[PDB]
This record gives C-alpha cells, structure tokens and sequence, in this order.
C-alpha cells in the first residue's frame, strides 16, 4: 500500500555521514506532495526531476539514504560537490537524478555539554566513488613510517567527531539528510504513487 | 584547553598503577596515552575517543595488560596498567586531538612511572 | 559529576504514560535529599529503601521512568497494583526497589479547550509484565471476530486520550510522575551520594 | 450530553466529490469516525480520527486513496472528503465519537443519505 516514509523521516536516531543508512523502498504508493507540502524542512531540491512532477512517476526501487551532518556541509550534498563529505563520506555521482531534503535538527542531536556520536571520516587515500560507503577504522598513513594499526605522529585515527552543541553557530548546528534515488530496472516498477 | 595527569610513581615488578588525566574541558574528539622511555622515541600506548560507540585502541606490548577508558561528564580519561614489567618504564603523558584537526595538538605535562 | 534529576525532573515536555521514556543513569553522584527536602511533591513514595538515607547507598545503575498519568492514577503506580495503568500501560514488580514521586501539573497539562496530547492504553489482550512497554496501534479484537484493521463494535483503537482541563476535579486532573529503580549489581557502584 | 449534527450529502455522477461534515456540540471525546449503512446490508465503518494525532486515521480498503477525514479541532469538526465516487459508495453516512470513559463509538449522528450514479 503507501511507502513507509515516517519509517525514514521520522526515525529516532540517524546514521553518522559516514556511516550512513540506506534503505530501499518498494512495492508501495509514494505520495510526494505528503512530504513536501508538510513537516517544515530546509532544503528539498530535485536534480533531473521535477518536484511537481514525482507524484506522476514510477520506479522499479526507490533508495532513500538517511544521515546527519552540520548545516555548512549540506551544500556538498549535491552533484560534482567536494569538500570532506562528499569526498570522503557521501559522494553524489554528476549525473545524479534524485532529491536531497534536508531539515535542521539541533532540536534533537545537541546536547548541552556536546553530544559527539555523529562522527564523519576526515582522511582517505583516494575520493569516494559515488554512492560509495566506507567505515574501515584503519590508521590513515600520512607520511613515510607505516603506522602498524597505532596513532600518533602522521598516523591519525580517520573518524572524527562533531561538536553538537546547542548555542552553536546555525552553520555547526546538525542536520538530518535524505537522498531519494529513483531506479529504473528493466522490470515492472512497484514505487508509483497518485 | 589543557590537560593534567595525576598518579606515577614506583612500583616492584607485577604490581599496578592508575594513571588519571583531567581536561580543562573538552570538546576535543579522541585522547590516547603515550610514552618516552630516556633516549627512546615517544611510543603510542592506547586511546580511545569521546564517541562512545568505540573505539579504543592499544599497541601490542601492552595489549591485555591495560585498559583505557573514560568519563565524559567528568571530562576524564583513564589508564588502568596492570601487570606491569620494567619494560613498562618511562614518561606516560595523554593528549587530546582538536575537534578541528584529527591531529594530538593538545599535551598533558607528563608523570613519571617506575617499575623496579 | 554530579547526576542530572534537574533534566528528568524539570524537562518541558513529559511522555504519556502508554509510551513512557526511560533515562539512564550512571557514573556520578546523586544529592536525593535536595529532592526529599523540595516540595511540591504529592506522592514520594519509596520501597525497599528507605526515604530518609538516600545518599548513604551506593548502585550500579538508577532509571527514571517519566510520564503523565491522572490523579486517581498514582495508587496505581506501586507494588502490586491493578487498573487500566498498571496493567496496560507501566507495570511494576512485586520486588520493585527504588521510589515514586508525583506532583500535580494542572498549569502545565490541561488546556481549556482540553489538552488531548496525553494518551493511555485503554484495551489489550494481556496484562504487561513489569517495566514492559507497548506502542502498539493495532485495533483490539475483543470478540472472536477478526478486525482486519477496521474499527466497530468489538474493534477497538487501542488508545484513549485523557480529557485534561483545569477545574476538573483534582483526581482527574495531569499528574507528572517519575518512578526511579535502582539496579544492583556484579558490577562496580557508578551512582552514590556524597 | 454531547450531540453531533452532520451536513451536507445528496446526489453525485458516478466520479463526482461529495465533503462530508460534523460539529460536535458542546461535549469532548476521543475518537471520531464515519460510517455508512447501504439499504439492506448492516453498518459498515470508512473511517475515524481521533483528538491529538492527525497523525492516527484508519481507512476501510474500500475507501483508501479516495476519502480523506479531516479534524479541526477549533471548530469541534470533523469532515470527510470523498472523491471518485462509486455506486458501491451510495448509502446513509453516520458520523459518531467515542466516549472519553468507554472507548467505543457511543455518540451518533442522524445520517445523511449520498446517492451515487
């Protein structure tokens, strides 16, 4: 029947950047204007789609992908983005056909002393291929020595923690993402909608 | 942001000390214990970071023989050695990496333990 | 540190009761007799310890369970106890060690047209066992008839909703409860006293 | 004693969009819903909302996509907007609340015929 989007949107935890959630979406009605005319968001862009146009579609899947990141860094969340999230966390490839909603969400990932469980990934040997995940917790190598798996001098443990402080500045403070990916199998489509 | 450590001293081969480092009061995003024997380079001891999921981490010598571990209220991080050798002997000091930089910028003054 | 009440206690919006919230407490120390000695409780119940020598115990871990409940309703929360509330809704054990504090919440409850946000289990088909937690929404099959989902006589939405105005009567009036049990075990004490 | 008046049925083309409505006079429940009985057949549910969530409604199958209950909870209001209107639709539609005490839907309205062609 209807897509279990509240299932996504209204989660109670999020994935940290990179480490983030994905889940697909199938064999229900999606009904795109329930979202975008409601629940108060940020930023809701389309890249090859128009917004109106989504309830008239239809996908073989739809993948939505769920993660947090500070406000500053949602603009990397975008088709030929860089910066040290979409290198090194989530990568969005350049002829991307999906949306990106966005939503701040200090409300409920700060803590008044900081809360630092979201973490993103701040070294990697090479760019992440789009749609890419990484979580390996090996000691990045920065310089001639190896590191055998210890820290220290050029030898830094890669994940890296967010201050999510309230009373931060709005472009530290943390926000809840969404990328809806549409599919398009040569197979009956089973996400369609009004 | 600074940091202290508190509790060195001398112990006979086999016994036990507890290190303690308080900051001065972190943000931060990951703190480790390191060592400097005389003459020797700064060794990596273990660390773990502010995160709770994780994720300590501990050079092999003293693999099983020490535990890491943290208070985040308190803004604490401890070192509990245990069967110790006089392998063990040197200089401990803990630093803290920048929440901006994953580099350990900040240093504690250091605190002298000895294993007869 | 020195552990947080003043955030369970003092926090601006409290859950009701069918989805009741539980914070966990750990690793500091806690002055119980700045609550003994407050006022503006109703109810300070507390078994098997005893409510003058709080801080003269040591724990291993303290959970503040927290809702809103009618006034009639706090004979409810207690060692066994019966009623659409500690059957349904939050339940108890026998064994239960820790304590039960309750205060009125009228000016911050009840709306005048009715605050209608606070909800309790009104049907189920068994009775909770002790600190288990339902959130179900399924129509309740009261009859021998399958509901397949649709309300009517015998098919029941399981949730009702608390008619919370001022001058009801007190004992029908919003009641913000905080039920703390304390856990001993093999483990270290990490909540004390000064 | 709490009352509910509805408003407003009649006669519709086969796809046309009938609005449904209630006001609940003077009173307070939980729960509203509508209802329809069909001439012969026995009293069937659409669908209901109750005070807090418009966020907890329920639809029959036979109606999902189709109808929609709305609450306003200003006005003491419920109203049901029905939309691509079959003949299977034609019937006498009953609104009705639940009472704060027993959940059950123990309020009702007086009916209101829709005719559908």
């Amino acid at each position: 029947n209807l897509c279990p989007f509240g299932e996504v949107f209204n989660a109670t935890r999020f994935a940290s950047v990179y480490a983030w959630n994905r889940k697909r979406i199938s064999n229900c009605v999606a009904d795109y204007s329930v979202l975008y005319n409601s629940a108060s968001f940020s930023t809701f862009k389309c890249y090859g789609v128009s917004p109106t146009k989504l309830n008239d579609l239809c996908f073989t899947n739809v993948y939505a992908d769920s993660f947090v990141i500070r406000g500053d860094e949602v603009r990397q969340i975008a088709p030929g983005q860089t910066g040290k999230i979409a290198d090194y966390n989530y990568k969005l490839p350049d002829d991307f056909t999906g949306c990106v909603i966005a939503w701040n969400s200090n409300n409920l990932d700060s803590k008044v002393g900081g809360n630092y469980n979201y973490l993103y990934r701040l070294f990697r040997k090479s760019n992440l291929k789009p749609f890419e995940r990484d979580i390996s917790t090996e000691i990045y190598q920065a310089g001639s020595t190896p590191c055998n798996g210890v820290e220290g001098f050029n030898c830094y443990f890669p994940l890296q923690s967010y201050g999510f402080q309230p009373t931060n500045g709005v472009g530290y403070q943390p926000y809840r993402v969404v990328v809806l990916s549409f599919e398009l199998l040569h197979a009956p489509a089973t996400v369609c909608g009004p | 942001l600074q940091l202290v450590e508190s509790g060195g001293g001398l112990v006979q081969a086999g016994g036990s000390l507890r290190l303690s480092c308080a900051a001065s009061g972190g943000t931060f995003s990951r703190s480790g214990w390191f060592r400097q024997a005389p003459g020797k380079e700064r060794e990596f001891v273990a660390a773990i970071s502010r995160a709770d999921v994780g994720f300590p981490n501990y050079a092999d010598s003293v693999k099983g023989r020490f535990t890491i571990s943290r208070d985040n209220a308190k803004n604490t991080v401890y070192l509990q050695m245990n069967s110790l050798k006089p392998e063990d002997t040197a200089v401990y000091y803990c630093a803290a990496t920048s929440l901006q930089s994953g580099k350990y910028d900040y240093w504690g003054q250091g605190t002298q333990v000895t294993v007869s």
